């Protein structure tokens, strides 16, 4: 519960994620 | 008050966000007469089910029916949790590659006809990785109507990698009941089905070798286990207990090409971007109730380590609530603070229609 929180909170954006090639 | 609906082929998890478990389970199903209400719904179907003619609105994940799926959603407001859907942010779930225009009139329905004050639809699986406490893994989810290999990185689905098997907890009922008739029990009527689909839960297992447990069963009866059909009629079953779900991993034992589930998931990672794929390997999360089978989670760690690169660290994560990990992420993400700005609100709806569903979910 806390443990998810952070790392939704730190969850990176779409475009964010395309940079680094994971995403398309 | 936010309210959870995980909407299955085979069942609807229905409930309060912050609540551990679903308020209210029941089979998605409208049933009309057979014979001179016009229609029942969910429970109220499977109670008088010997006289009326059963019909799923979800198929293999995917809404097909909108009218009695309606009838559902109307069901588990008034019903089942009693509520006032005016009055409360809804969450409702989607298999993954769920057609946009699927998702628009999932959303469009809530707004129109039950006027959610605000809504939110996310995928089964990252819901399931979730309550796991996880933003990073790949999720086998195997329900009643469809199988999916999702690898998910930081909360996206990577649907590239997506592979979804139409093999799922309904065709192992199936071919249960195929091969107990060859046994020498016929099984093979509508509620019939029913009879070994409690069989398959009751005394299904996954072997963590095939060809030495058809050994073992060939050799003693000690694997032979005694059922009792609601009436006090006993019958046996041998090595169909682990002939059923081995399915899973040889879909050929139903005329199917396709891979297993240990396959779908090596190749649902080898899809992934090259830095990641570790990542996958430990975090491999299993969810649905066809993962129940005891031995499936050590079966899958075998045949996936056989599969990776040899040093890999593989790791599979079977919680003990994996039946219903879907709507307990559902439950966990919609009561967190910082949810609260992803809800598609009325006002938001309003301004922009149903296409919203693609921006904010
Ligand atoms: N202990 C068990 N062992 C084997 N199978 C089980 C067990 N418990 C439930 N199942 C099977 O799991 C299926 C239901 O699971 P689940 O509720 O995750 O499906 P659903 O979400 O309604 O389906 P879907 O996600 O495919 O649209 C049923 O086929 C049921 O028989
Ligand atoms: C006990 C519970 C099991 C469930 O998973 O049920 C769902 C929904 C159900 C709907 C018809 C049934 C007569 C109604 C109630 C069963 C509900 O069909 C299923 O049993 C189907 C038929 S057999 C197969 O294994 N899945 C799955
Ligand atoms: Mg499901």
């Amino acid at each position: 519960k806390d443990s998810l929180a952070i790392k939704l909170s730190n969850r990176p954006s779409k475009r964010e994620l395309e940079e680094k090639n994971i995403l398309p | 008050t936010a309210l959870v609906c995980d909407n299955g082929s085979g069942l609807v998890k229905a409930g309060f966000a912050g609540d551990d478990a679903p308020r209210a389970v029941f089979p998605s199903i409208v049933a009309r007469p057979r014979h001179q209400k016009d229609s029942y719904v969910g429970d109220e179907a499977q109670s008088k089910r010997g006289i009326l003619t059963l019909k799923y609105p979800i198929e293999h994940g995917i809404i097909t029916n909108w009218d009695d799926m309606e009838k559902i959603w109307h069901h588990t407001f008034y019903n089942e949790l009693r509520v006032a859907p005016e009055e409360h942010p809804t969450l409702l779930t989607e298999a993954p590659l769920n057609p946009k225009a699927n998702r628009e009139k999932m959303t469009q329905i809530m707004f129109e006809t039950f006027n959610v004050p605000a809504m939110y639809v996310a995928i089964q699986a990252v819901l399931s990785l979730y309550a796991s406490g996880r933003t990073t893994g790949i999720v086998l989810d195997s329900g009643d109507g469809v199988t999916h290999n999702v690898p998910i990185y930081e909360g996206y689905a990577l649907p590239h990698a997506i592979m979804r098997l139409d093999l799922a907890g309904r065709d192992l009922t199936d071919y249960l009941m195929k091969i107990l008739t060859e046994r020498g029990y016929s099984f093979v009527t509508t509620a019939e089905r029913e009879i070994v689909r409690d069989i398959k839960e009751k005394l299904c297992y996954v072997a963590l070798d095939f060809e030495n447990e058809m050994a073992t069963a060939a050799s003693s009866s000690s694997l032979e286990k005694s059922y009792e059909l609601p009436d006090g009629q006993v019958i046996t079953i041998g090595n169909e207990r682990f002939r059923c779900p081995e399915t899973l991993f040889q879909p050929s034992f139903i005329g199917m090409e396709s891979a297993g589930i240990h396959e779908t998931t090596y190749n649902s990672i080898m899809k992934c971007d090259i830095d990641i794929r570790k990542d996958l390997y430990a975090n491999n999360v299993m969810s649905g109730g066809t993962t129940m089978y005891p031995g499936i989670a050590d079966r899958m760690q075998k045949e996936i380590t056989a599969l990776a690169p040899s040093t890999m660290k593989i790791k599979i994560i079977a919680p003990p609530e994996r039946k219903y990990s879907v709507w307990i992420g559902g439950s966990i993400l919609a009561s967190l603070s910082t949810f609260q700005q992803m809800w598609i609100t009325k006002q938001e709806y309003d301004e922009a229609g149903p296409s919203i569903v693609h921006r904010k979910c």
